[PDB]
C-alpha cells in the first residue's frame, strides 16, 4: 500500500512514446506529477483534482495527462526527447496543495542514439591477508563498471540471503570519462564482516547488480549483445587464506 | 527567489543538533512544512510548521509570520538523519525549496587509517586498494590522472558488533599504480599504515 | 588539522537560533572555550565549555568529551551577535580554530528599494549611487568593471525610530556611469525606483 | 581596569626595529604574544609565566620578548621585514593556559619602501533630494580613497558631537586595484537624520577620519607632502534647500 | 526475577553522577538496551549496550556477560534527566525491565523558606498554603489530617532568569487551618517565614 | 513522522468493545503492542511480523488483532472489563525483536460502573502579598479536584499563549480518599512571574483543564451533567493591588 | 559542611558497579584525591583526580572544577572493595571529608537457609544457634528479649573452594530457646531448614 | 621502611598522661597528627614543617607535641579525660600538604574510673552435625563476651598456623546493654571448613582473642584480678564423632 509509482528506470530514444503510472490508494482528491533536476526545487508539470483536470506549473514541452480512474494519474510523453531526462515524482493528498505523499520516483534517460548504453561489469574483490590480521575483520569489495545511464541497484548476498547490515554503497555513480558529458559510470561497493566469517569457506559471497536498460522490442542494430534490462553478478567462497 | 534556503552542506559530528532556516518572500503564504528527503529517493514529510511553535520531538519547528521566515532545529543528530532536507511554502501554488542537505558524521572511537590492496577474484588481478578506518575529519580527494578513480569516503556500520568504520576505495588500470601512491592528492594520517608483501 | 570548524558563513534572519559545533582530533584535551571576535577588533571571550553542558543565557555550549567535539547554541540571534566565532581546545598549549563568521541580518517591514544620486560637496561634481532600504534577502555583489567600486551591504539603525534599513554604494570616476547601470552585474529587486532629473 | 595594549597602529621600513607593549592592570601571570593572519587562527610567538619566562609557538623571526616586571610583557622585532606585517594581540591569563583577556590589538605593516604610503582623500556626498521627497530622510555618504595602509579610523560628528545613532561603516577597507599585493585602499561610511532635520541650516555635519602613517624622524624625501598620523575631514552644513 | 534491577528511587542533586545497575538471569542473552521514559510517557531508546562498553556521551554504558550485569552511568546530572530508566534484554523475544526512577533534585543558592498563604479568585476562597524556596535538603511530607491534602516538592524553572525555586501545596475543608499548622507533619528549616495578616 | 497511536484516553463500561490504532509511518515490518502496570515492566499482548501474524507474549483475555495494510495494526477487545484498565503502548520494529519505536501511549479506564466518573473543578489562587513584598516575584496556584479517572491535560495560557516556563504541574494526580480503590484525583499547579508583570493589569492569567469522560453513544441517568469530555479553566487578571 | 561527602553507608551487590560523590566549596582548591580506608585501619593514597578524568583501572576518577563536583566509580565492584572511601582535596591546608562506607555484599549463588545447633565445648554449653546460607536478599535484624543476643550478618570467603558464605549467630541466657525461635524477629525465608534432632 | 607508629592500643584514667610515638623512615620534612571519631572525617590536632614546629588543626585541650630529631614527631596529653577517647593517627609528608602516609593507628580510652575494665571470655562450638550432614561443610563458632573496650583482635589458628581463608567476624561488637554508655561489649567469629577437613582429628582449631586492657604498673583496688592485656584462647580438636 501507500503511492506505487511505475516504472522505476527507462531509457528512451529521442520521438518515443512511453507512460508514467501513478498507483493512489488514500483514496485522494488530489494527484500531482513533478519534475526534479539538479539546481533546482520540484517543478510542477501538470495535476487533477478528481477524474477530470490538467494545467499549472509548465507542462511544455510534450506532457500530455490523464486522470480517468480517480486513483491513476498517467503522466506521459508522445515525443521523449532530451531535455525530458529527469527524476519524475508522482503525489498525492487530500488537501488541495496541502500534506502530499510522494512515489518512489522515475529516473527516466532520453537519449538520442541508444548505441552508447552499457550493461554493467560487476567483479568481486576478496579482502587483503595484511587486513585480516590487524583488524581481525574483513572487507570485500564489489565493483560495477563501465554502464549507462547510472539505472542500476547494487546488492550484496550472503548464503541466499541479502544482508543490509555492514554494507555501505556509494551514494553516487563515479565518471569514467568525466569530460565527456555521456560518460560510462562506476560504482563501488564494501561489505565488511569479522574474520571469523569470510574464513569459514561454506559462506558465499555473491555481489548483485541490478541494470535497466533496453527492452524487447526495442531496435538495436550492433555488432554487440543487446544492453537489455538484465542481472550481473560476481561470487566469491570465504577462504582459509 | 521566492524560497531561499540555507547553502552549503551542513556536515557534523554525530551526537550534534542542528539548524535549518528558510526565507518567504510572499508575505500572504498560507502553509509551511519541513520534508526530508534520503539520497536518492523521495520527499517524506517531517514537521508542519505553525507559528504555535512545535514540540515532537527531537525536532523543533516554528513559524515568525513576522519575520516571514520558518526553522528547524534537529537536536541529537543520528546517522541516519544524513538526507536533503527541503522547506515547502503554499503560496496560492505551493513552492518547493531547493534544499539543504545534512551529512551526519561518525565519530570514529579507535581511529587506524590503513590502505590494504584486495586481489580479484578468477585471475587478471587488476587490483583495487581500499582507504579505511581513517577519522571522520579526513577528506579523500579524486587524483590527478583521468584514468585513475577514486570514491569519496563511505561510512560503512556493522550493528552486531557496535562498531562504524570510514571507507573509500580507488584502483586503475595498471599504470603501474600501486597502493603506496594512491591517495597522494589526499591528506592522510602521519602514520598511515602501507602493507607490502 | 588539529581543530575543524563550520566554514562558510552563517547568515540568518534575526530571531532564528545557530548551531557551532567545533571537532578536536586529540583526546588528551583539557579545557574548551567559545570566542567571539567582532570585525576587526579582538577576541573576547564568550563561553567556557563544560563537560556538564551549560544552561545560561541564551547562548548554550556542551562539551562530548567521547566524540570529541564541542557546541555552541545561540537561540533568538540578534544583529550584536554578528561576529566571527572562535573555537578555543587546550591541547596541551591551546589551538585557535580560524572561525565561523555569523551575520544576523535584520528584516525589513516595508522594503521599498532604491538607487538614489547623491552629489559632491565642495566641487567636482564626481559621483555616488546610493543603493538602500531594500530587504535582506537582495545580495549584492562586484561589477564587470574595475574602475567602479562597489561596497557590500551595511545595516542601519536609527535609534529614535527603530528603524532599520540595509545600504549598498558603489563609485567610478565620470566614465560617466550613471545610478541606474550602476549594479548591472547584481540581482536587483523587480521594483528598483530610478530617479533621473 | 584592563588589559592594554600599544601602539594601535605603525608602519616600520624593512630593517628598522620597534618594541610592542601589553600592560596588564590585573596582576596576572601569564601573558602572551599571538600573531593574527588570514586563513589560519592566531599563532604564539612568546609567552611569559612570571617574570623570566620565554618559550614558544613559532619564535623566529625576529620575535624576542622580556618580561622585567609582572604587568609587562614587551614584544620586539629587532630587524622588522615583510612577512611579519600582520595583527597582534596580546593575552593575560590567571590560568595556565586558561581564560585569555585579549588586548585591543597591533596593525603593523612593514613596507621595504615609505614611498607607497598614502593619507586618504575624503569627501562628504550630500543627499540627494529625491531621497527626502520620498522617504522623508537624509542620508550623508562618507568616501575615503587612495590611502594605504588600511590603517583609518572613521567617524561622523553633528554639531561637535561624535555620533553612532544611525551610522554604518564598511568593516573592512575596499581594494582599488584587488590584484595588487599593495592595493590602494578605499572605504565608505553611511549617516541617515530625518528629513526635517536636514533642511535645519543650523545643523552641522562632518566626517572625520583618522589616517595612520608616517612618524616625525621618518626619512622621506619624496615630492608629496610627509605622509604623517593626521586627521582629514569633510562637511556639509544644513539645506533647507 | 529474570531481568531484576535497581530498585526504588533515585533522589541525587544536580551535579553528581549516578549508577544503574540491572542484572539478567538467562546467560544466552543476546543484545541489550537502555530506554528512557519521563513521566508518563512513551519509552525512548536510549543506549545499546554492547560488551566492549559504549561511549558518548555524559551517558556511559556496559555490560559483563560473566557476572551477568548490565550497568548505565550519567556523570553530571541535570534536571532533564528526572525520568524512569529501564533495562531491555533480548535473548530470545526481549524481556523489558521494570526500569527505576531518576528524581535530580535541583541545587539552591539562595534560598529563604516561606509559607504564604493563597487566597481564592471568585468566592468562597477555600484556602490554599504554599511552602516554597526551600533547599533541597528539604522533605515534605504528607499530612496527619485527611480532610487536608499536601503535594510533595515540585520544581520550577524561571528560564528568563536562570531562577530555580522548590515548591510543595498544600489545602483543606475550612477546619479551619492555618498556614502555620499545615505543615506540623513535616520537618521546617528553624527560619522559615511565615507571616499572617 | 513517527509511530502514531490513538486514542490518547477513554472510559469503557464492562462489556464495551473498542479499537486502538498505531500507524506506522516508517515502512517497517515488525510490531508490537504492550501492556503497562505498576511494578512490572512491560508486557508484550500481540505482534506482527509482515502483514499476517499474531499469537505470543500474553493475549487472553479480550485482546484481538489486526493488520491488513502493515502500516497499521489494530488491537481491539470485544469485551472489556476490570481489569484491562492500563496503559497500552504500541511500537514499531524494521529489526525483529531489536530497537523499537514506541508511540504517545494510551490511558484506558474500564469500570463495571460509570456513575464514578467524575469531571474537575479548576480554581485559580492570586499570589500572596507576604510573598511579593519579600520576593518581589509571584506565584499562582491552580488546583484541579474530584476528577475521575486521570486523565486531564492541564496548561497555563498566559495571554493567549500557553507558557511551559515558569510552571510546574505535579508529575502525579493525588488521591482525596487514600483508602477507597477508586478515589477522587487532585492535581496542583504552579506559575511564576516577576512581580511587575503580576500587578500589571493588561497581563491575562487562565488556567486550562482538558477533561476526557464519556463519549456520546453512553448512557446517563445520573442527576448530574454527563461528565463527558470538557475544557474546565479558571482565570485570573493582573492585580494592580 | 565544608567538604560534603555521600552520607551513610553503600551496601552493594558483589558484580555491582558503585558512585561515589564528593562536593568542596572553594572554587580556587588546587589538587583533589581519593583515599581508601580499610576496617579498621590506616589512609592509604587510592587516585589522584584529574579534570581530564583519570584511568585506571576498574577504578575511575573524575573531577569537574565548574560544577565543583568529585566522583570515583567502581565498576565490577569485588568484595574485596569494601572500605571506607575518603574524598580529600588540597584547599590550602589538604582537607578529609568524612568519607562513605562501602559494603560490597557477596552473590549467593546457590543458597539453601538453614538453622543449624552447634553444642559448645568445656561445659555450660549455654546455647549456639547458627543461621547460614542465605542470599544476600534476606535480611537480619536484632532482638525483643534483651537477655538474648543477635549478630549482625557477616560475609565468609572459602577462597581455596571459591565458595562465599553467610552467617549470623544467636545466643541466650537459658531462658530457655532454640534454633526454631531464635531469628524470629527477621524476615526468615519459606524454605529454612530446621534439624531439631 | 615506612612509618611507624606507636603505641597501638592503651587505657588511661582521667588525669593520667601518656605519649605517642610516631617515627619516620623516608626522610620526610612534614609531619602531621590526626584524630579521628564517628560522625566527622579526620581532624588534624599538629604538625610540622621542620624541626621546631606546632600549632594548627585544631589542638585544645591538652594536646601538645614536640619536634626535634625530625624523624620523630611526638604526641602527648598532660591530663587525659573524656573525650579525648578517640582513635589517633600519625602522618608523615614529603613535600607540602600533598600525598600523605599515615601510620598504623592508636586506639586510646580514657575512663575516669578502670573499675569497669572487663577481659573477654572466648569458647568455641563444634559445628552442628546436622550441617555436615547436608552441606557437607563444617562451622566452627567462637564467642568473646565481657569485654570493655573493643581493644581486641580476633584470630583463628588451625595447627598452629593462622588462617584467613574462610573466616569471618563481626565488624562491629555488639553492646550487651544498649543502654549503657560502657556497656560491656561482645564479638563473634565464624570458620567454616570443609566436611571431611574438621573431620580429621590431628587437626587442632584454636579461636584466639588478644585483649589489651590495663598494665603492670596500673593502681588496682577490686577484688576481682586485673584486667590486664592478655591473649584468650578456646579450643577444639577434629572429631571424627
Amino acid at each position: 500500500a501507500g503511492v506505487t509509482q511505475t516504472p522505476k528506470f527507462r531509457v528512451l530514444k529521442t520521438g518515443q512514446s512511453m507512460t508514467l503510472l501513478c498507483a493512489q490508494d488514500m483514496n485522494h482528491e488530489y494527484m500531482y506529477w513533478y519534475r526534479q533536476d539538479p539546481g533546482m526545487g520540484l517543478r510542477l508539470i501538470h495535476y487533477s483534482v478528481g477524474e477530470g483536470t490538467t494545467a499549472k506549473g509548465e507542462v511544455p514541452d510534450g506532457y500530455n495527462v490523464s486522470r480517468l480512474k480517480k486513483q491513476n494519474f498517467l503522466l506521459g510523453l508522445e515525443s521523449a526527447a532530451p531535455s525530458q531526462t529527469s527524476v519524475y515524482f508522482c503525489a498525492s493528498g487530500q488537501g488541495n496543495f496541502d500534506i502530499q505523499y510522494f512515489g518512489a520516483g522515475t529516473r527516466l534517460s532520453v537519449l538520442e542514439d541508444l548505441k552508447n548504453v552499457f550493461p554493467p561489469e560487476v567483479a568481486v574483490f576478496e579482502p587483503s591477508e595484511a587486513e585480516i590480521s590487524h583488524t581481525q575483520k574483513a572487507t570485500l569489495v564489489c565493483l560495477a563498471t563501465g554502464f549507462y545511464p547510472d539505472h542500476v541497484e547494487l546488492s550484496w548476498w550472503v548464503n541466499g540471503k541479502e544482508v543490509h547490515s555492514g554494507v555501505c554503497t556509494d551514494p553516487q555513480p563515479l565518471k569514467e570519462q568525466p569530460a565527456l558529458n555521456d560518460s560510462r559510470y562506476a560504482l563501488s561497493s564494501r561489505l565488511r564482516v569479522s574474520a571469523t566469517f569470510w574464513q569459514n569457506p561454506r559462506n558465499h559471497f555473491r555481489c548483485q547488480v541490478q541494470f535497466y536498460g533496453l527492452s524487447e522490442n526495442d531496435e538495436w542494430t550492433q555488432d554487440r549483445a543487446k544492453p537489455v534490462t538484465q542481472i550481473v553478478s560476481a561470487e566469491a567462497w570465504g577462504r582459509a587464506d | 527567489k521566492e524560497v531561499e534556503q540555507d547553502p552549503g552542506p551542513f556536515n557534523v559530528p554525530e551526537g550534534a543538533t542542528v539548524a535549518f532556516n528558510c526565507t518567504y518572500s510572499n508575505s500572504a503564504s498560507q502553509s509551511f512544512f519541513w520534508y526530508r528527503q534520503d539520497s536518492r529517493k523521495e520527499p517524506k514529510l517531517l514537521m508542519s510548521v505553525y507559528s504555535s511553535g512545535n514540540e515532537d520531538g527531537r525536532f523543533t519547528a516554528q513559524l515568525n509570520r513576522a519575520s516571514q521566515y520558518i526553522s528547524l532545529l534537529i537536536r541529537d543528530s543520528k546517522l541516519s538523519d544524513s538526507a536533503t532536507y527541503l522547506c515547502v511554502v503554499r503560496a496560492g501554488k505551493l513552492i518547493f525549496g531547493q534544499g539543504t542537505e545534512l551529512s551526519v558524521k561518525p565519530n570514529i572511537q579507535n581511529p587506524d587509517p590503513a590502505v590494504y590492496q584486495l586481489r580479484d577474484s578468477k585471475s587478471s588481478d587488476k587490483s583495487v586498494c581500499l582507504f579505511t578506518d581513517f577519522d571522520s575529519q579526513t577528506n579523500v580527494s579524486q587524483s590527478k590522472d583521468s584514468d585513475v578513480y577514486i570514491t569519496d569516503k563511505c561510512v560503512l556500520d556493522m550493528r552486531s558488533m557496535d562498531f562504524k568504520s570510514n571507507s573509500a576505495v580507488a584502483w586503475s588500470n595498471k599504470s603501474d599504480f600501486a597502493c603506496a601512491n594512491a591517495f597522494n592528492n589526499s591528506i592522510i594520517p602521519e602514520d598511515t599504515f602501507f602493507p607490502s608483501p
